[PDB]
DNA sequence: CGTAGCTGAGGACCACCAGAACTTTTTTGAAT
DNA sequence: GTTCTGGTGGTCCTCAGCTACGTTTTTT
């Protein structure tokens, strides 16, 4: 369907790939839909029940191209390759590179660049759009405070520097946190962090949505021969996916706040989906959890544009094509790995 | 370790490293795990106690199960099987309902009393997490086991706590080496669950060098 | 190791859920084993698989309704078992090629 | 410590695989050759247009059952790999040990090693319970030239060089390994290596045998939670299987051409077998293909006692727990890495 | 050596010896031994009876249109024979105070 | 050597029996109450009113299932005797050596000498076990006088001498029979092995052993061929169906006694399960009768050694076996019947 | 039904033998058919698929009166007894005078007195019916010859001697048999007496008859309490029933030899239905069986008055009263045993 | 004129090639061309009587006359004996028994005999001579003297009693025994 | 009463047909 | 391409019911 980088993808389920002389073709229960060249393709990506046809599998496997099947909400089920595995320098060089200080900071100061970047004109955007009820001038100077750390930590070089200025950042951003708030502010409010059992209301679903994210973002990295589990900014340790927080960072702002401000906001969900716990915690509903999936799965399906390429693509393939730079950054001439700089 | 919080270990390590010392290595480094027969009845017997959204009164008393509980100074995380409030004029208030309640948790196993500590640990710690949250002090410890069906009390002592503190900081630096050590084999793995992956039988017999070697000279 | 174990059921139909419980009770069984007879299956399973189906079954049947009977005939089937019959079964430690 | 469950080999062309419940279904056409339980499974190996539905394959991957394609004699059409599990500890020290150079020369060391010691044994067997119909002073002098050569080979601290003492035995081993045509005609007999083509006889079966080894040792190297693309022994060319072959290396003298030779002087095969087109190297026919899978599953059964353990387990069984003597040296338990010499 | 042993039927009802050959190999077993399910027989037999009754009933039955299994369990019966359900069966060790 | 089979005591009164194939079918006015196989049940025992069909009885009778009726307390009616299944030499052997007081003083030797060496080893095992309950030198001194009396009775030639012995070797036993009760002496109130037939309590338990025991044993005597009740030893006066009893007196001593005096120790029933008639009978609650029964059972299934070789047969088996060797006797396989000694 | 000798010959089949007081009812089906007391009774035989009422039998046990149970064939099935009566003393005396040999030498000069006997009147009768065709004064000459048969086994005294004699008169009656047949003669015909492998169709139908008139005496035998594979004429032998051959010796004449003539005669059968294998043998065919059966039934259904008691019955008690009488010899309650004689 | 009681049957000569007390406890205690099929045999110079199982009469110049039809065919006899072929002569012995009682009831002499092996499927050709017709007069009238004195004899036990059915009724153990003396003495003792 | 021969009347039981769907934390869990 | 759910239909399976009868030359 749509080619981006020497890779073809598929997102219609229920739509069959077949082989006709030197090109792919997809096809709908004997319908035809449409006809592709694969001269100069690299990897194929489905998330179709499709089954695709051995001989299409034979000949690409003959000439170098993996194919990479998922199901239809983004997991991982299998990657028919063959003796090229696609990945073997791009991998020793990422476990190369993750023992090593200046790159991985390289690469950290560009996930902390871009996510700010794109949070302050987050907040610059809300302000423009409600001057009426929000104390403006508040998220004014935060703004300058956050441009003015912009400039600094542009030419920063230590971890834990980096994570001393996250720590103020995201401070910030949680005492602006509250007021971005319009609606339903009798029981729907945030206090502070509890990634741990949760207090207070919101401060689940944000948890929810955020391992949600790592899984997507996981596959992405298995998509291009990352590994999920080693992080750069990050540090290794067994059961927590590292890297996959760490690329997840940018992403996390307009597709998890902003998708759950645009739950609330819509009174799509109440305090009646929220169940209370004894000590306190709060828990979460079947039907509300359903619902909430729902709303999720209708928000994947929005079509939006790529800034840094133009080429209009869905939500649910922005994280993999991102993570397919990184990728192309270990092996290729990229100068730099371009951060989601989204307005 | 974004907040501290990330650095939380499972109360169910606890066990393992008490048991068997390279079990818990095994569970909670390499991120393995083999069943046998004992081990699947008793995940059986969990998750069918694993009901939540209900709550059953009596009168007086209350039963909770399932609760995520942690603990800042050992730093350790987990879920509790049951605590029971019972009410009285003694304790402080909890929040969902009115009165003043009394708590004293309860897990749930299944195997006969076992002559270590082993799981009696496993309250001893319960207890400390609830004396974080609710603000309060338990001397007091209920359990119950399924294979003779009986019911067994346990006092709260200082030593305990103070083993426990030990072995909890023991474990903060052995999953900070990344380190798998070797324990004793007796016979305590027939039942050892993943006793084809430690490997004890190897433990204690003689190196590489003298095997290799005697057998390419003759 | 790999024990094999015959399976018999006869669940009740005339009840409320009969056909339910018993299409319940074929789908669960047929995930472990073959069918040799209707209402028979055999199976090569370990003491852990065998505990694995006896749990799914208890739980799935009801009591006081229907039966179910489990046989394991130990290490050395190959040698206990005689068939006269044209129902033949697939072993499933013969080298297998299809 | 395992079952060593059974294997699965479809031979009929245009064969469809699905998945209902935790059960494999052939199909062919919506007329279905069988159904089987996947809890005695671990290698499924398709041949021709075998088409397999995404669930089947995401299914056989999570719970670790090798899927292999191959076309009509045992290439490397493809394989499946499947997701990551939470073995980062062992990778990040097996790549550690890989980026040093001093670690994999001993580890090569013990390659070579058991190269050495399991030829000589094999071709020390041979001549001693054969009378003058093998040529018994040769291979005694090239059984003395080898243990010559094991005392040097043993301490060795490079790569190319190792290279160049394992090719040249290679060599040697050859010089003596053309003579096995006892019990068959002139027609088998070895006149050389020949990788693409299978031009005459014996080499077009020691060229399914080595794919049907490699497949194997793959799978056992993923079973093991290793990764097993970053080579210990040989340039690492980057885009191939590089640990399977270097596992399957010390295997490769007794598991797959003592079998053959076995066959061949047993005169299991017939020169009637092979049949070839208008040039076709040689190919084998269905005949053969199910008389060579059939004895190679009845074998893989054999029982015997491994040395170092000291325990009785099935002869199929080697890849795996050998492979497994790796990872526990991978955390420092053992000084190295035992090799094999059965 | 007066073992268990366990005889499962399966005869078709279609063709034209079905209904007789059914109720021939039912009353032609059920002389043997038990019925603890349906077309599943269990009785206690030697070596010699369980060869008159093979012989005997390997007649009655019809090849290639009916199935028909043996299975032996063994003198020590006691551990590998299990009941879970709601018909219950009556063993011929009990002193038998009826 | 031959296997034992069950029995099957229907307590149900208003009852019948009924044959079905080779199963027999226990019915209660059209609505059956079981079904058996017939070809493991070696005996069939009725209580009460039951019934039988004619055919039922034909084939029980001619393939040797024993049938007996007894009502309501264990009293003998009507057993079933069917044909003469030939053996005509050994019948006829049978019948000359009666009416000769040579032989029958032999065999007569042989039996008493068992039923002494029994009751004597039994009385010296029981006050080997716990001295303290008893008083041994009684219990020694006892011994003594018996075996004396084996000198006696292997010395005798007449039939009249060794009946009067008999009566010493009641009078010896009897008085101390009393005192080898260990519990309940006030529970059970025993006046000595005194017997009434009308029965006064710990009497009944030991009236019931005796009848099951005399069934048993006249089973055992008419399937080997011969006949053992009114034969050539005891006496004739009719009426009398003990020479079987004379066959048992080896056994019922031990057999039956013993066994009544282990249930006695173990306290397995209470004075709660009799009770009295108001003539000065006594009767036992119908859950009582079922307990014994079940004791009784379960008894018989435990398995012994014999004097003989040492091979295992149960207790069941020590009957029949007896029977076969009188008939062994009377071939001229041996001097004479060698008899059951513990 | 009852006998003037203590025993009851109840014979209709599916009737229930019931106790009423101290007395026997005969139900048939629900009906009271018959009444009879139980002051001096010693046995009860009952025929037929039945039963007997549980209170009945025990009764009966009691008071020893042993019942005996036949199906209504002839077949002997059971015998229900106390503590066995009347039995032991009639064995052990049968034994004895099986060993001893001059009361055996009585009893088969007995029992021969009666073979002649019945021979010479049979002759007697059938000259006297039918002096048409057949010799004659043959006829009275085989008389004399008989009657002096007569004088010599009544003062005969030896076994040799009495077989030898016996032996002589039986060529003699095989030659009157052959003279016997008038009625389709001309295709069945006595040339010849055949033991082995019966040559003539004739001899097969003797040795078809004398088989089922052996079995019935031997369950009458056996239905009283003697032995029947111990004899007094006949010496012992295994599997033989030498008792029961001496009572054929007797009873081979009014009962067996008539019904084959009788059914020769009168057009009831003919050689169609009969074989002949390459040996003589004459293998019956179904038909031919069925009919021989059902004759057979009829004939023992026949109505005659007893000789020696005088009281009607039927043929098929016959057998049954003639063995009492013979256990009324040994027990002492009788001098002699006549089957068919004056004294 | 009882000239049946002294025959016995034929199947009772096979018992005395293998445990002869077997014999006695069957027969004396009483316990448990033309194809012709079932020919009742009898000889009375042996004084034996049995059923030939299969008779072959082939037709040829040479051979001998039948009764009832014209010409000269020989009686081959075939008898179905399963088993394995084996040296203690058990079967030839019938087979041998049974042609000799076919030729005394013709006065000849014929030297063929043929036998089948069902577990091997097998046809066996046997001749027969002097040194087997001798040895079975002689076991004949052996038997003779046994039966008519009513007496069981005593064998070795051997391997093969593990295989007669009789093994709960032969008692093999009651051949060396220590007798009833020894219990006696250690009965005395103790 | 027991042994066969046929009905008939409900239960068990498996292969199809059509239709609507297809997403979820992190924590416990054995040892004769 | 899979899971689950109703719903259908034609094949195994046993019990209740009514009619109609019951015997054979003596081989392991
Ligand atoms: S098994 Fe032995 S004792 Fe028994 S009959 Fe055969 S030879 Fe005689
Ligand atoms: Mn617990």
């Amino acid at each position: 369907m749509k080619k981006l980088l020497n890779t073809l993808y598929v997102t219609q389920p229920d739509t069959y790939l077949s082989l006709d002389g030197d090109n792919v073709v997809l096809l709908k229960e004997q319908e035809k839909l449409g006809r592709l060249p694969l001269h100069n393709l690299e990897a194929i990506v489905g998330f179709g029940y499709t089954g695709a046809s051995p001989a299409l599998m034979g000949y690409c496997a003959e000439r170098n191209i993996s194919i990479t099947f998922l199901t239809k909400n983004g997991r991982f089920l299998a990657r028919v390759v063959g003796e090229s595995r696609g990945n073997v320098v791009l991998r020793k060089t990422q476990y190369r590179i993750s023992e090593n200080d200046q790159e991985s900071t390289k690469i950290a100061r560009n996930f902390i660049t871009g996510k700010v970047y794109n949070s302050k004109w987050m907040l610059e955007r809300m302000t423009r759009e409600h001057p009426l009820r929000v104390n403006v001038e508040q998220f004014k100077a935060t703004s300058q405070l956050l441009s003015v750390m912009m400039q600094e930590i542009r030419n920063c070089d230590s971890l834990e520097s980096l994570r001393g200025w996250e720590g103020q950042a995201a401070i910030n951003y949680n005492k602006v946190f509250d007021q971005m708030i319009l609606q339903q502010k009798e029981e729907f409010a945030f206090h502070g962090r509890s990634r741990r059992p949760p207090k207070d209301n919101v401060n689940a679903m944000l948890s929810f949505a955020y391992t949600l994210l790592a899984n997507d973002v996981a596959a992405a990295l298995e998509t291009v021969g990352l590994d999920a589990y080693v992080g750069f900014m990050h540090q290794d340790r067994p059961g927590r996916a590292s890297l996959a927080l760490d690329l997840m960072e940018e992403l996390r702002g307009l597709y998890a706040d902003r998708f759950v401000l645009s739950l609330i906001n819509r009174k799509e969900m109440t305090a009646d989906g929220f169940y209370k716990k004894e000590n306190g915690a709060v828990l979460m509903t079947d039907e509300a959890r359903k619902t909430f999936l729902k709303a999720w799965q209708t928000k994947k399906q929005e079509k939006i544009t790529h800034p840094y390429l133009g080429e209009k693509m869905s939500w649910g393939l922005v994280p993999y094509v991102q993570a397919l730079l990184l990728a192309r950054f270990l092996r290729g001439d990229l100068d730099e790995y371009p951060p989601f700089l989204w307005k | 370790a974004s907040n501290e919080e990330d650095r939380y270990l499972m109360l169910s390590g606890l066990q393992h490293f008490q048991f068997c010392k390279r079990q818990w290595a095994l569970i909670h480094i390499e991120q393995q795990w083999e069943e046998n027969v004992r081990t699947i009845e008793g995940q059986h017997l969990h998750k069918k106690a694993d009901q939540p959204f209900m709550k059953e009164k009596r009168g007086s008393k209350l039963t909770v199960r399932a609760m995520p509980i942690q603990s800042k100074n050992l730093q350790i995380s987990g879920i509790c099987d049951v605590v029971e409030f019972v009410q009285d004029s003694e304790g402080i208030e909890l929040s969902g309902v009115s009165g003043s309640y009394k708590a004293f948790p309860v897990e749930y196993k299944r195997g006969k009393p076992k002559k270590g500590d082993e799981d009696i640990v496993q309250l001893v710690a319960q207890a400390m997490c609830l004396e974080e949250m609710l603000v309060c002090r338990i001397d007091k410890g209920y359990l119950f086991y399924n294979e003779i069906k009986h019911r067994v009390e346990v006092p709260i002592t200082d030593a305990l706590r103070d083993k426990v503190v030990q072995m909890a900081k023991e474990m903060h630096h052995y999953y900070e080496n990344r380190h798998t050590p070797k324990v004793k084999t007796g016979p305590f793995c027939n039942n050892c669950s993943l006793q084809s992956i430690c490997l004890p039988k190897l433990m204690n017999k003689r190196s590489v060098k003298r095997y290799i070697e005697g057998r390419l000279s003759e | 190791g790999s024990m094999l174990v015959l399976i018999t059921y006869d669940v009740q139909t005339s009840s409320m859920g009969g056909t339910k419980r018993l299409r319940k009770v074929a789908k669960a069984c047929q995930n472990y084993g073959q069918r040799v007879q209707n209402s028979v299956f055999e199976c090569i399973v370990d003491s852990t698989q065998l505990t694995s189906l006896k749990l799914e079954l208890t739980s799935l049947i009801d009591e006081e309704k229907d039966s179910l009977r489990i046989y394991r005939l130990g290490n050395n089937y190959k040698t206990k078992v005689e068939h006269i019959g044209a129902k033949p079964s697939i072993d499933l430690e013969d080298p297998l090629i299809f």
